[PDB]
RNA sequence: UCCUCCUAAAGAGUAACGGAGGAGCACGAAGGUUGGCUAAUCCUGGUCGGACAUCAGGAGGUUAGUGCAAUGGCAUAAGCCAGCUUGACUGCGAGCGUGACGGCGCGAGCAGGUGCGAAAGCAGGUCAUAGUGAUCCGGUGGUUCUGAAUGGAAGGGCCAUC
């Protein structure tokens, strides 16, 4: 049979041009009236998955 | 009742005399001002010193006190 | 059984006695008792060798401690496993370098000083000798 | 001290000058012949001075140490500087506070073209 | 921790708001600090609120 | 779980059921700016008043203070007082520090619009280092971005927040 996307990971990382992938950063959901407006505005932009998690980021989705 | 401690904080030079470092790079990092800021630094909220133009960084004592500054000459 | 007042802390490290000693000259007697060897001395073993000067003296004279305890030493009770945090003070140790004067005396007779420090010096751990004042 | 706590008072503007690298106007005021002075960012030389010590400015004003003085002086630091040209500068209270021949000394140097 | 969260809501039309702490047991007066707005791009009152 | 010192061997880091202590906040001001001021402890004189209230002078130079444990720092004061204020602002951000990663920290400078000052200038919270919890699910406000025949709506998405 053919491979299974893992679809919670597919619902989180898009792929790129160069083969990379974009995250939305993971700490902007709630508790925010404490939060420094600099560090919420720097988490709002996409960011590129890490070298060393990206082999597993492969495997979880080998389609997309 | 012992066994608690903290992370450690990595402070202190980053960047020696005598070495080139670019606008914006740490210097120095500190709790207190160690190092006093100079020509063409800048210091941090929390004391950080970082350089504020490219060149190279030297240290020197100056002032009454004979406190420690840290200055950067475009080299 | 000489011991401080409100130590900074309860226990401290157990160090090295590596290095020379600084009190090497007599100060305050005319007399003293050098210490040859290396090692630590007691409270009580200061106290001993203390009480059979005196009484080899008969109270006569002056009598100089140069060295404290200063420093607490614990020991683990007995049947009790490894562990579970340093164990509670239990005596106190002066340590001991070589060429440090350990007690001065003055007011007595070179011949019955000799004596009187010999006998201190059977009490104690370490190896003694018998040192007098110098001229500068 | 009024000595020492004038140099107090002014520590603070003076060291963020320095840093800041700018000719500065520095001012000093006694109870006759109010003095100014330019001073290079260096802190080394001086560019230009002017007072009311000397018989060149004295000797029109009726009494040195005045609001009229101060703006004779602060004038005068005008177009001293303007031959020599500088043009922007830093005004230094040098520990005085800028309420009366100060301010007249800086205003009359500002309206007379060394704006700051 | 008594102190409790508010929301700052600007006196303009816009629903912009901001968020901060107060403490109703020491100062239970309503807050009227004046502070920009980005949907106006202006400095507008804004009054407490839940 | 987090913070400070030591262990830790003069860069960083470094274990033990090793030795000492703290935090799960607080503050619309204790924040910003402008102006001004400089302690603890002692000696002498003086009603209650007395070793220790307040006043005057002298030695002293920070042993004081710094909202909270500790370390580092603090006279240009970061310590103390007063006026005016909301920069505890929005969109960004060269370049660095720190982590396996998630992430966390510092930051000149640009645009918009503000506060203090005559002005140069300072202000993107607090002398710094603890005061904190990912994702899922769901709530509230804004935004035709989408809205499965069409026009709407429901529901999703994005932004702010619980």
């Amino acid at each position: 049979p053919k491979i299974k996307t893992v679809r919670g990971a597919a619902k989180r990382f898009k792929k790129t041009g160069k083969g990379g992938f974009k995250h939305k950063h993971a700490n902007l959901r709630h508790i925010l009236t404490k939060k420094a407006t600099k560090r919420k505005r720097h988490l709002r932009p996409k960011a590129m998955v890490s070298k060393g998690d990206l082999g597993l980021v492969i495997a979880c989705l080998p389609y997309a | 009742r012992n066994g608690r401690d903290s992370e450690a904080k990595r402070l202190g030079v980053k960047r020696f005399g005598g070495e080139s470092v670019l606008a914006g790079s740490i210097i120095v990092r500190q709790r207190g001002t160690k190092f006093h800021a100079g020509a063409n630094v800048g210091c941090g909220r929390d004391h950080t010193l970082f350089a504020k133009a490219d060149g190279k960084v030297k240290f020197e004592v100056k002032g009454p006190k004979n406190r420690k500054f840290i200055s950067i000459e475009a080299e | 059984m000489l011991q401080p007042k409100r130590t900074k802390f309860r226990k401290m490290h157990k160090g090295r006695n590596r290095g020379l000693a600084q009190g090497t000259d007599v100060s305050f007697g005319s007399f003293g008792l050098k210490a040859v060897g290396r090692g630590r001395l007691t409270a009580r073993q200061i106290e001993a060798a203390r009480r059979a000067m005196t009484r080899a003296v008969k109270r006569q004279g002056k009598i100089w401690i140069r060295v404290f305890p200063d420093k607490p030493i614990t020991e683990k009770p007995l049947a009790v496993r490894m562990g579970k945090g340093k164990g509670n003070v239990e005596y106190w140790v002066a340590l001991i370098q070589p060429g440090k004067v350990l007690y001065e005396m003055d007011g007595v007779p070179e011949e019955l000083a000799r004596e009187a420090f010999k006998l201190a010096a059977a009490k104690l751990p370490i190896k003694t000798t018998f040192v007098t004042k110098t001229v500068m | 001290d009024k000595k020492s706590a004038r140099i107090r008072r002014a520590t603070r503007a003076r060291r963020k000058l320095q840093e800041l690298g700018a000719t500065r106007l520095v001012v000093h005021r006694t109870p006759r012949h109010i003095y100014a002075q330019v001073i290079a960012p260096n802190g080394s030389e001086v560019l230009v001075a002017a007072s009311t010590v000397e018989k060149a400015i004295a000797e029109q004003l009726k009494y040195t140490g005045n609001k009229d003085a101060a703006a004779a002086v602060g004038k005068a630091v005008a177009e001293r500087a303007l031959e020599k040209g500088i043009k922007d500068v830093s005004f230094d209270r040098s520990g005085f506070q800028y309420h009366g021949r100060v301010q007249a000394l800086a205003d009359a140097a500002r309206e007379a073209g060394l704006q700051f | 921790g008594i102190r409790e969260k508010i929301k700052l809501v600007s006196s303009a039309g816009t629903g912009h708001f901001y968020t901060t702490t107060k403490n109703k047991r020491t100062k239970p007066e309503k807050l009227e600090l004046k502070k920009f707005d980005p949907v106006v791009r202006q400095h507008v009152i804004y009054k407490e609120a839940k």
